[PDB]
């Protein structure tokens, strides 16, 4: 009936929104709205995370390979629907900060792809979390 | 694992703050 992985690929990998069916589009709207609040409420804390990884990257760039291992480890040790959305929101911030501030190029398709595969196992919980916060 | 645990905790705390807010 629906596939979360494309919805995350639309939200994170700038995949054309037209690849989504009605459900996957509704799911996208809920994820977009939920993550924007997380990005706004915790803008300060994410930046501290993002600003930390920046100084520890050899090329002074935001690279998802750096944060890749951290997120997957965080999820297994902590499997709450909230910890997943914080990862998506952090990752979404890195993507634009990558786009807006990197003076060099970075290859992280594989890194990000592995991350989205992890989020899709927990899709059942994500839909539950984003749906509740729709109210 | 040193650097990893500090950043995971910052992330885990963001989840705790989220559950408290929305419950």
């Amino acid at each position: 009936n629906y596939n979360i992985e494309k919805v995350l690929n639309v939200y994170l990998r700038d995949l054309r929104i037209e690849s989504l069916n009605n459900n996957e589009l509704e799911i996208l709207i809920m994820i977009r709205e939920c993550c924007e609040v997380i990005k706004k409420d915790y803008k300060t804390e994410f930046n501290e995370i993002c600003n930390f990884i920046l100084q520890n990257n050899v090329k002074s760039c935001y690279d998802i390979n750096d944060v890749k291992n951290i997120i997957i480890e965080t999820i297994n040790s902590d499997f709450r629907p909230s910890v997943i959305l914080a990862s998506i929101s952090l990752l979404s911030i890195i993507i634009k900060k990558k786009k807006d501030e990197n003076n060099e190029v970075v290859d992280d398709d594989l890194a990000l792809n592995e991350l989205i595969n992890k989020f899709s196992s927990y899709q059942k919980d994500i839909i539950s979390f984003v749906e509740k916060n729709k109210k | 694992d040193a650097s990893t645990k500090k950043l995971s905790e910052c992330l885990k705390r963001i989840g705790d703050e989220l559950d408290s807010n929305m419950e």
